[PDB]
């Protein structure tokens, strides 16, 4: 518990990106322009769950590489807290060592984000037969969290890093399967005091 | 308040910081003042000269600007300005300060408000009214919670002729203005052109093609010249054109064939060499730095604006019109932030402080809100401590005020058409789709920019193209003849002229019955 | 509602049928259009919320 | 400064010849805090006055009308812990939203005012064996309590809410079963769950409490 | 779920190709410069939707093949969920497997995408009626997506290579019935791990 | 539908071709050699419009037999989506069965199209008034086409062939009323199935 | 050690908000719950009333500061909820300050 592991990410966005709006309120001031808002700050920057992407690399991956991880995605999961993932985000009766921050951009609305005319096409007329409006975030949009491990083991960084290339492969957010969420992270880790505000 | 970096006033109100110019006067120096304008909500341009714009694009390509508020003359000017410039900066190959990717981003984010037009913009209202100086020239007056502030802008002078000669003002209470102290012999050359060219000899007039060349034209048309007129320039061509187009934000008396058709305008390079070769005015160059090859035929009546100088032809103001646009406004300012040679500010600086006004050369007034009305007589409903009251919103300039019906009992002690038939003619020419929802749409953009924009371009959407009989309307749904298709076409320029005339909420509920968004 | 429209028509100028259904039906028919889903969820709590603000 | 002629600056003025000494001063006063006499200090360009934080959250349109300029808005002063606000109508139908829908969460079916039969052992085996799959929880089970005390309809309500396999998602809103189950394992314990809570339903109060105490001891 | 498949795509275009500009922003910035923009990055890239190709592709073909596929295309239609377009695309229920790409260009906008005049000429005077301006991406463009099945069937591959051959003889784009978007494909399949990035 | 119609269209040049060339960028990196540029593919092909020489065509020819057939050459004028031409090429609202390829040459730009000088000559001197330096594409030069109609009705090949004999009576590209653009066409016509590439 | 006052209401800076809890291999919403939460950039005012002090207690209270800072304040400090910052003004009173 002296030690303490800083995990900088800075996501650089490469693809378009979509995340939710979360807030019903925001959602229903914004839903009067735009179909699809996304998830801002009321700081006007972009804010993207990291936690929950980051838990789900794990799991996927460590379930397909035949170690004992339990799977917290199915509704109304219990964490059994006896894994390697239930160590780092947490389970019924031990929390997460791994604070993960949100993914907040270095920029703000109106310089990332950007509002876009979405459509749908029938098939035996080639005309647009619905129409919607999305939210996106644009691409070299830099997004930076950090990633505190309380009481650090080896595995962790690499854990961490691994399940960033699946994000890197998969996407971070939203609408993955049509393009949406395809991002680089750059890794800038340092294993500090835990006494290092005490003076 | 406000920090002066340079031109570059920056006005932190607390809540946003408004930063109103960007200009271009080594680069590590530019970038001193870039790192320093910090993250900025707004750039405000006054005007396009590259001297209150130009590093705008690098405020968007480091990403210091959510949003750039300006007049739509002045970004189109400033569209032509920036893509010349970063041309130019290709011709003596110096490392670009932005790419052509920053100048397209720079209109990603732009913004237009005319004149006269409040826009409400992190608790500040902001106002734009005109300096005659060039054809978007902007006195910005932001008015925040600490204080009313007005950048005067280049005032332009009484000579003038293209736009008006009183630069317009707040009807309000400015408290800190930054005015700015840079400091008719035109008949002469209407003498000398008249006979120069009757001596068989050509006119040379080395002039700016923004906001220069026009005035040098638009004395040799509204004044008679039978030998001929051309313009050698080639930003100069096209910001004659923008004038043309952009004819609705001069002077009143020229709302209504502008140059007449005097000027011919060069458009090659086979016809400049030509032109230089030719016997029988010719309008070029950047302060006699094309105009190369004219400047041997012209040696082989170069006038400056045979060596000649005519300082009529001026365009930034003189100490008597910077002294009159501060004796003008209502009240008296508190401070005048005398910006931008020192001996121009101390010579203008000692006449202003003879006329008992403050100047810095580079007090807490907080516009509070009176409640006025009783709040003894409170309820619980739903853990608010809360009042229904009937009353009115004043807004006195020193504080906004809030008052009942004894307050307001006190106190009391363009082509015109109907409602119903605007209503009606929009319905008509809904149905055969002459106005669309995209059509609708666009009118209330250009609506929302001011009444002149709208009336541009219900103007450009309405002309009839001389060489090609095309009015750019939507053609009509049926099977009308072609004398009917011109009057419903008439008929459409005279309603929505029409319905530019009335208030924002009166056309929006007259437009929120056909497009269902606008 | 009423008497605050009354008071703001009267403030601002002073500066200057519905089809009868059966309730029985009515139950009947919301529950066939929300059982072949023309009549959602989110199209009921939307309108309801258009119903909050007045008829 | 504030002066009540000093030849250095002064910003205020606490007060035909009035005129000329205010014009005597030394560049000249911001705000001079003096009827016809103020008026006549206004024809010389110089402000006058005539002599909890208020913030007025509104909308604008504006109307000249006399000297003095106007907006129309009969509204609601909130009162709060350091500021005082103005708001419009919509933020008292939206109070009045919450608050409605805040009033008929209250006083909801009849609280406080044709189900099967199984044996009293038969229900203590069930929920013994619900309790440890961690299906019939102690929340769940506290819950049971606070809907039967207010009577068996709405222990019915809440019965038949938790046990609702939803048509869009097929999920019941019952705990899932702890240990290796198939599906079919699944909802025939759910419907042992439903089977056991509606029969205990009919039960008396005293013959409920007795067989949730040893559930749940903090019924 | 223990093995992944990747179809890496590269396409090059056989004749000029327009995807429309879907953002309002650049689409207003960009009006009095040219009135048809081409879907671009905010690094000058072009970005073409793939998913709602292949997805309506393997519609068409396998509904005129006589199996039974969902007609998604139509208006606010719910995709059935028992269908292999539902399985690889995805339904209202259940993500699809195929998370596809968007196609982005390996060049910037300066060197593959050009200004055009499109016209619109009277049939009985033979003249020039109305002109308009379009941005092309030009023929020998290269673009690259790739396609990431989660849970791989064996029929995936198949169906993805008949979809492209299908967009191959039809179009991807816009302006497809004037011979605008007929590309070229190079499949470049793999059978992955899921558990890779593990260290 | 369950059928598609496939016309591969070989065009031949009976007299030399002028199409006109669209691109900003090539315009005026050709304005130094020629005046004229012909439309060149960026692979060093040359590309004609096929859709609006059928369709502009079969409007003429069935306006002059009478049918009930809409104009879409004046300006912003709405096809009806109501006449054959309609169906073929496509409504405001409904596309077109018939989507036409552009006309690929088979060869290159080093082959076929030569850089050339037309004058204007005075009708009193008899001498040159203007010189200007275009470039056309030689006679004999083979261009390729294919129409692939989706759902296709009994009248389609009639209709496209009718359109065709009319482009050789009339010309194909540019100016036609000069001599420029008289050409041959062999159609060589079959009837695919929607499905034919599903494996 | 006060509480953390706001300095705003509910209905400036409490926002409802929709979670969700995602299935691995279908990337369906398994779960969903909506959960109410304070904004960025909402402004909290504490005063922390230090007797009888010693020389290191600022030191003390700024390094917790920092260190809630870094770490969080609340609940769901996991998932990236709690990033907050701490302005601090100290002053030394004598404790007859309210004696008149
Ligand atoms: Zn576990
Ligand atoms: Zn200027
Ligand atoms: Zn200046
Ligand atoms: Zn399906
Ligand atoms: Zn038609």
């Amino acid at each position: 518990a002296k030690t303490m592991k800083k995990i900088y990410v800075t996501m650089k966005t490469l693809s378009p990106l979509y995340t939710g709006e979360v807030r019903r309120e925001d959602k229903e001031a914004a839903q009067k322009r735009v179909n699809f808002p996304v998830r801002k700050t009321a700081t006007n920057k972009v804010l993207i769950p990291f936690k929950g992407a980051l838990r789900s690399a794990l799991e996927i991956m460590l379930k397909a590489k035949g170690e004992n991880v339990c799977d917290t995605g199915e509704s109304r999961a219990r964490p059994c807290g006896r894994c390697v993932t239930c160590s780092l985000f947490g389970s019924m009766g031990r929390a997460g060592r791994a604070s993960v921050d949100f993914l907040i951009s270095n920029d703000t609305k109106e310089q990332i984000v950007r509002e876009s005319t979405h459509l749908r096409i029938e098939r035996q007329t080639k005309s647009a037969s619905d129409t919607f409006k999305g939210e996106e975030v644009i691409e070299g949009a830099t997004f930076t969290a950090t990633i505190t491990i309380s009481n650090p083991q080896e595995k962790d960084l690499s854990l961490i890093q691994s399940a960033l290339k699946f994000i890197e492969e998969n996407g971070i957010g939203g609408w993955l399967n049509k393009g949406y969420g395809r991002v680089s992270f750059e890794v800038k880790s340092e294993d500090v005091a835990t006494d290092r505000f005490l003076k | 308040m406000i920090k002066f970096i340079g031109s570059a006033f920056l006005l932190e109100t607390g809540n946003a910081k408004i930063l109103i110019d960007c200009g271009i006067e080594n680069n590590e120096i530019i970038e001193k003042k870039i790192n320093e304008i910090g993250k900025a909500d707004i750039c405000i341009l006054t005007h396009a000269h590259l001297d209150h714009s130009g590093l705008v694009p690098l405020l968007v390509k480091k990403r210091k600007v959510n949003k750039i508020i300006s007049t739509p003359a002045t970004k189109e000017l400033c569209r032509l300005l920036f893509n010349d410039f970063q041309r130019i900066q290709e011709e003596n190959n110096d490392i670009p300060l932005y790419s052509y990717d920053d100048i397209e981003s720079s209109f990603e984010i732009w913004d237009e408000i005319d004149d006269r037009n409040t826009i409400e913009l992190f608790d500040t209202k902001i106002t734009f009214y005109n300096n005659s100086h060039i054809i978007g020239s902007v006195s910005v007056f932001i008015e925040t919670h600490n204080g009313n502030y007005l950048f005067s802008g280049d005032i332009g002078s009484k000579l003038q002729q293209l736009m008006d000669y009183p630069p317009d003002m707040p009807d309000g209470n400015v408290d800190y203005l930054i005015l700015e102290s840079t400091y008719s012999d035109r008949d002469r050359l209407l003498e000398i052109a008249k006979t120069t060219c009757e001596n068989g000899g050509k006119v040379l007039i080395p002039s700016f093609a923004i906001g220069r060349l026009q005035e040098v034209l638009y004395t040799f048309s509204n004044y008679n010249f039978n030998f001929p007129v051309y313009i050698d320039s080639p930003m100069g061509s096209k910001v004659t054109n923008l004038i043309k187009e952009y004819n609705i934000y001069l002077k009143k008396k020229l709302r209504r064939d502008l140059f007449n058709n005097k000027y011919i305008a060069i458009n090659t390079s086979n016809q400049s060499k030509e032109l230089s070769n030719s016997k029988e005015v010719i309008i070029s160059a950047s302060g006699m730095l094309r105009i190369l090859n004219h400047l041997e035929q012209i040696k082989n009546t170069l006038i400056f604006v045979r060596i000649e100088k005519l300082n009529s032809f001026s365009a930034h103001a003189d100490q008597d019109e910077l002294i009159d646009y501060i004796e003008r406004l209502k009240y008296t300012p508190y401070k005048v932030f005398l910006v931008h040679e020192k001996e121009q500010r101390e010579i203008l600086a000692k006449r202003i402080i003879s006329k008992k006004i403050r100047v810095e050369l580079p007090i807490l007034i907080e516009k509070k809100v009176v409640l006025n009305i009783n709040t003894d007589n409170m309820c619980n409903f739903a853990s608010y401590r809360l009042m229904p009251f009937s009353g009115f919103i004043v807004e006195k300039d020193d504080r906004i005020e809030i008052n009942d019906k004894n307050w307001f009992d006190m106190i009391w002690n363009l082509p015109d058409m109907s409602h119903d038939k605007i209503i009606e003619n929009i319905e008509y020419l809904f149905n055969i789709k002459i106005l669309s929802k995209n059509r609708i749409k666009e009118f209330w953009e250009e609506f929302c920019k001011g009444q002149k924009a709208a009336i541009k371009y219900i103007t450009q959407v309405h002309r009839k193209n001389p060489n090609t009989g095309r009015r750019n309307w939507n053609p009509p749904e049926g099977d009308f003849t072609d004398n009917e298709i011109e009057k419903l076409y008439e008929t459409a320029y005279n309603t929505l002229l029409s319905l530019i005339k009335y208030d924002k909420n009166k056309v929006y509920n007259i437009l929120i019955n056909f497009n269902p968004k606008l | 509602d009423m008497i605050w429209n009354e008071e703001y028509n009267k403030m601002r100028s002073q500066i200057v049928a519905l089809p009868d259904m059966s309730h029985d039906k009515i139950i009947e028919n919301i529950e066939y259009l929300f059982n072949i889903k023309i009549l959602s969820k989110n199209r009921i709590k939307e309108f309801w919320e258009e119903f909050c603000k007045g008829q």
